[PDB]
């Protein structure tokens, strides 16, 4: 399913993620696309701090939905 | 214009400083000679001390610079101090003074006489009229005390608490750790270390000028 | 009622002389900072001069009988300032005027090109002018021993200036018998080790930023100028001043929506502790009504509430699927606070650091507007409006078989000494079978013998009375050396007990979150019967032990009694509706005997309140919000009992 | 018992102070001897001191706190003609005493070429034989005469004042001469502030005369 992840440098990552997928896979894909390691980023949907250990569907992610990338240090 | 002759007058001040260095060299020579003249008095002290209890221990305790180093557990050691004197370097070598601490037979170390030395300066350092307010102190010579088995106080055998890896069980390990004591400056810091060097230099200067030639006033 | 709180300015006798001071510690410890040291002294001997109201602080009128709460937006400080060295005192000088003594300070947040960060440490150098007229710079580490503010006058032995850098003037010769006299012109920051936290709209820059790159670093701003804080006053000519008095006049947004601007702080007193069900205007919340707000996307913003009524009005918003805007789902007044809960994610409150998300990019939260948007001071550049959407923030039995999706899995339990564990559990079981007369009971699965599971009944005359609670206990590999690993089965989506967390954690002293190898499950059950289920369970979260006899304690405890009643009814509703695969028959039997008694008792409480009050735990001032919430959940509980086949006695 | 031993120690310390007094007398003698080596350098300084270094010693006064406080605006033009300050010492066999010769070029204020404010230092083991104490220290000054031209004096200033008669209160609009704060009071000690003048003279003895360079260029400090 098509989703968009926005990074703080202005780029947009277009990703194909299964609704039942876990957030760890999303972090891995984001790392692959930009290199930031899963332990070093947070995913934000409409202000929700997405938790790695829970499926995307139960976060009610939909087609063409928007995600935002934050950094933890 | 004026600045040129001011600079020449400065170069002249450099030679003035050199002349003053020679002055202080002969001052040290006079110190040595008059110390030879003091030897009868210091010897009469030595025999008199045979005795004024803990004489030099009290002398040190009554001086602000020195009471800072004497720790409680040190008192059994330094109390066996029998005399302290100053020897002055002979002509030809850089000016120095050697504080010699004569200790009676003890249960803590075998050194009949312990030595410690300070080397002063006898020259300026560059072409500017550099500071020389007499012979100041750079460097110092530590020495090893012939301690008896396990009688050292500069290092303390602490039963440090540690934990086993994984298991986490507590245990005590005997480890030597640097310990504060009057004898510590006998092992001065090598080449906050500079601050301790300056403190030791000042303490030794006070020993040379104040403590030893006027030990009675400080008793 | 307590009448002093942290940082408050007080006047009292030290050494027999009246002096100013700041209270630092409470259950009071006062430090007479101008010249003095911390000491304990009671408030009856003291005279307040200025309370320490600071942003984010919730306050109540001291004189007004109305116990309405309110949050403080901004505080205006008119502070007396004494010049140091001299004694001239200028009053009133506004603290917004005074500037910090150093450009940056320990730990004050900063912003680099595009990164936020706390300054873990900062190396700073003083710039000195000597009586000779020479200008030099020195590290503060060396200057510590000079017998640090612009314009100071000090003395120092020549040698101290060995390591300095002689910026200008004629270099003096350093002689051990020369004592320089110095006037400190400016204090400068050399480097700073930034402990970064967030990126603001790759990788961190260098930790210790080079001095040439400090011009781009911007501090944080707010005024918490306390008594005795060195700073620089500017004539309407920087001069080093120390604050000798403060005049805290703060603006307050009250729970009724009114903004009582410029109220003397002495008329206010802060509330150390909120009942978790108060909601001052702007506190984002989410609904907990079963039917209303089915969409998780909706959130709530409270506008105003009546404290005595325990009822607040809210606006429900939801994000627009397109763009970055928001829309108003609808206004709902008379909404019981118990039906709403502090929003999981959005917790914006004043002076809270925030980062803009998809121009200034790092800032602080000033005020959460009653509308959707929020106000952020980006550094000190400007207060700006931005939605939350894109603003990141900084008796006994031994059952057979095994628990089906229950108790503890993924453990692969293996005791290092199984024989000693068996020895322990034998005596534990004997004690349990012998000394459990209060109805509380336990059971053990045959598989993974460590898997204890207990049901606990609430005592009498308490909100948890007739309250059935299930606990699963994993005995540790090294039992009884360490306390058991408890886990409360939590399903109410709430905190029925300040310790019984929804995540399943439990908290009590015996659980180590004291214990001993002699401790047994019997002691833990006794504690759960004595502390966890107690008459006033408000008194069991990380303290509040001081509150005994405090009016705030009584009020918050009554509200917590109400909330605990709501949540216990919710828990019973769920348990009847979807009970576990274990302990079922006894759950039936308990609900048949006394289960319907809960609803009858609650309805009797409601009827008595309507007529006017019974007894058993603090609930007497039943509030509109409590009545609404309890009715709404009690009809649900009746429905669950009916569909469950539990007819009324 | 122990009292006798400590008394013996004190009496030994008395001989110690006597020998130390001999040491310090010899130190003064060696300073006198090294004068023969010093004065070539200070004489080159004299000759080299626009011609020469204008107001060299006045500038030195200004750059020294102990001396700047002693220089007054009126004094500055007068002391500007201070040609040199140099130290001489006592001859062999005399009590330790030294002179701070202010050699002054011809001017319009006062005539005598030099002002010689001799000093002296203690030369005894101690005031009391039972007690002991020593060290070079100024125990006395000598001062010197200061003449003046008509109206050029600054130690005492002439003014016109409406004074009040003593014991009658009558007003007298008349001229008066009143003691005034001036640098040259440095040469007029209190006929037996004394400690301050002694220490300032000692400062000019050990710092400003010998090391004038450091204090003129701004290259040295004193408080």
């Amino acid at each position: 399913m098509q989703i968009f992840v926005k990074t703080l440098t202005g780029k947009t990552i277009t990703l194909e993620v299964e609704p039942s997928d876990t957030i760890e896979n999303v972090k891995a894909k984001i790392q692959d696309k930009e290199g930031i390691p899963p332990d070093q980023q947070r995913l934000i949907f409409a202000g929700k701090q997405l938790e790695d250990g829970r499926t995307l569907s139960d976060y009610n992610i939909q087609k063409e939905s928007t995600l935002h990338l934050v950094l933890r240090l | 214009v004026v600045k040129r002759r001011v600079n020449a007058l400065k170069n002249l001040q450099v030679k003035c400083a050199q002349i003053e260095a020679k002055f202080y060299e002969e001052v040290h020579d006079l110190e040595r000679k008059y110390a030879v003249l003091y030897q009868p008095l210091f010897d009469k002290r030595f025999e008199i001390i045979n005795g004024i209890p803990e004489f030099w221990l009290t002398v040190f305790k009554n001086v602000d610079l020195l009471s800072d180093m004497v720790q409680e557990h040190d008192e059994p050691i330094l109390k066996h101090l029998k005399d302290i004197k100053v020897k002055f370097s002979d002509a030809g070598q850089p000016m120095s003074f050697v504080l010699e601490f004569h200790f009676e037979p003890n249960e803590y170390f075998t050194n009949e006489v312990l030595t410690k030395t300070y080397r002063m300066r006898s020259e300026p350092d560059d072409s500017d009229p550099f500071s020389f307010d007499g012979p100041e102190i750079m460097g110092c010579t530590g020495c090893q005390i012939d301690w008896k088995k396990g009688k050292n106080v500069t290092l303390k055998t602490i039963k440090k608490k540690q934990k086993h890896k994984g298991r986490g069980t507590v245990r005590t390990v005997t480890k030597t750790v640097s310990n504060d004591s009057f004898f510590n400056f006998f092992a001065p810091p090598e080449v906050d270390a500079e601050a301790i060097l300056a403190a030791d230099f000042e303490i030794g200067h006070f020993l040379r000028e104040r403590i030893i030639p006027r030990s009675v006033l400080y008793f």
